[PDB]
C-alpha cells in the first residue's frame, strides 16, 4: 500500500461521493511526484474526469448566470444587471485558476513526459478542452489568444492521432469530437466542423479494443452532426 | 451546448 | 434597491447556478439586521446539507464493504476520510442551529413561524444523530415536539413538513414504527378529512412513507 496506491484509492472515494475538488487535489499529488514517468491509463483518465466534474459545474453556473444576465439587461433593468456582471466576474475568475491548474500541470510534465502516442493525444487535447473553456467566457485579446492555443493544440493532436492512432482509437474519436465542436460554436464554421467530424465518423465505420466505449463516442457525433446538418434554429 | 468529452 | 433587497437577489442567482454554499452566506447577512427570505435560508442550507451527507452514505457503504472483505488498512483510509466529511456536518449544522437559536426562533411572532423554525431545528438535529447522539435525538425529539404542540388545519404545509420530517425521526433513529406511522397515519388523515399542491406535494411522500413501512 504504497503512498501513490492511497492516493489513487482516495481519489475513487472523492469520485464515487462526488467531492471532485478534493479529488483534484489527490491526482495532482500523484502527478507532483514523478520526474520523466507518466501517469498509468487510469490515473490519467482520473485526473483528467477529476477536472472534467470541477470545470463541468462552474461551466454550468456560467451559462446560467450568463443568461440571467442577458435577460435582465434585455429588460434594461441596470441595477439588477450590474450584480449579475459582478457575481459573473467572481465565476470567470475561478475559472481562470482551474484552467491555469491544469494547463500549467499540462504544459510542466503530462505533455513533455508523454512517451506513446495514446498519451500524446490525450493530454494534447486536454490542452485544447481547457483552452477552449476559456474562449467560452473570455472577451477581447484574451479569447483571441485562447482560440489560438485551442486551435494549435488541437491540430497538433490531430497529426500523431491521423498516423499513430487507429480511426476507431477513443482518443482519437473524442479528439474529433471536441474538434468539430470547438469549430461549431467559437469559430463558427459548421462546414469546418462537419467535415472533420464526418471525416472522422466514417473512417470508424469503415475499418469496423472493445468499441463500446468508442460507440458512446460515435453516438455524439452523428448526433452533433445530424441537429448541426438540420435546418431548424436552435 | 453541443455533445463534447 | 436596499441592501437587504440585494441580498434575495443574489440568493436567487446562487440558487439557479447551483452554487449553494453562497446563498446560505448571502441570506446569512440577511438574517443579520419574510416569507421567501425565510425559504431562502431553508433551502439554501437544505442542499448544502444534502450534499455532504449524501457522501457520507456511500463512504460509510463503501467502508462498511471493506469492513466485510477485511481490509483493515483500506478500511483505515476509509474511516479518517469520514472524519473528514463528519467534521462539516457539524459546522454546517452548527450555523443553522446557532441562527435560529439565537435570533430566528426567539423573534418568531406568528404560530406558523415557530413550527417552520423548530422543525428546521429537529431536522439539523437529526442530521446530527445520524453520526453525542444521545444528546442530539434528545434535542431532536425536544425541538420535534413544541413544534407539534405550538394551532392550524392539517393541509397547511409546515404541519404536514413537520409531521413527515418527525415520523422519519421515530423510524429510522428510533426504530419504532408503531409509535412513527401512529404520527403519520393521524397527520394524513386529518389532511384528507379537512379537504394544495404545495401540501399534496407532502401528502404523496407521506403516503410513500406509510405504505412501504
Ligand atoms: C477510470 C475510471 C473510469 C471513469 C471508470 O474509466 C471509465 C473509462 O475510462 C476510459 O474511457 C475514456 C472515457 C470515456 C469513454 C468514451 C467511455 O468510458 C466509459 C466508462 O464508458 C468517457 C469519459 O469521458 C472518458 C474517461 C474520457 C475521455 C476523454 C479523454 O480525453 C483525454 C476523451 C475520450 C474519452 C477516453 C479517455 C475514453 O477512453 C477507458 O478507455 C474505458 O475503458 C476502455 C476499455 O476504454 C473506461 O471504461
Amino acid at each position: 500500500p504504497t503512498a501513490r496506491e492511497e492516493n489513487v484509492y482516495m481519489a475513487k472515494l472523492a469520485e464515487q461521493a462526488e467531492r471532485y475538488e478534493e479529488m483534484v487535489e489527490f491526482m495532482e499529488k500523484v502527478s507532483n511526484s514523478l520526474g520523466s514517468e507518466e501517469l498509468t491509463v487510469e490515473e490519467r483518465n482520473l485526473l483528467s474526469v477529476a477536472y472534467k466534474n470541477v470545470i463541468g459545474a462552474r461551466r454550468a453556473s456560467w451559462r446560467i448566470i450568463s443568461s440571467i444576465e442577458q435577460k435582465e439587461e434585455s429588460r434594461g433593468n441596470e441595477e439588477h444587471v450590474n450584480s449579475i456582471r459582478e457575481y459573473r466576474s467572481k465565476i470567470e475568475n475561478e475559472l481562470s485558476k482551474i484552467c491555469d491548474g491544469i494547463l500549467k500541470l499540462l504544459d510542466a510534465k503530462l505533455i513533455p513526459s508523454a512517451a506513446s502516442g495514446d498519451s500524446k493525444v490525450f493530454y494534447l487535447k486536454m490542452k485544447g478542452d481547457y483552452h477552449r473553456y476559456l474562449a467560452e467566457f473570455k472577451t477581447g485579446a484574451e479569447r483571441k489568444e485562447a482560440a489560438e492555443s485551442t486551435l494549435t493544440a488541437y491540430k497538433a493532436a490531430q497529426d500523431i492521432a491521423t498516423t499513430e492512432l487507429a480511426p476507431t482509437h477513443p482518443i482519437r474519436l473524442g479528439l474529433a469530437l471536441n474538434f468539430s465542436v470547438f469549430y461549431y460554436e467559437i469559430l463558427n464554421s459548421p462546414d469546418r466542423a462537419c467535415n472533420l467530424a464526418k471525416q472522422a465518423f466514417d473512417e470508424a465505420i469503415a475499418e469496423l479494443e472493445s468499441y463500446k466505449d468508442s460507440t458512446l463516442i460515435m453516438q455524439l457525433l452523428r448526433d452533433n452532426l445530424t441537429l448541426w446538418t438540420s435546418d431548424m434554429q436552435d | 451546448y453541443f455533445s463534447s468529452n
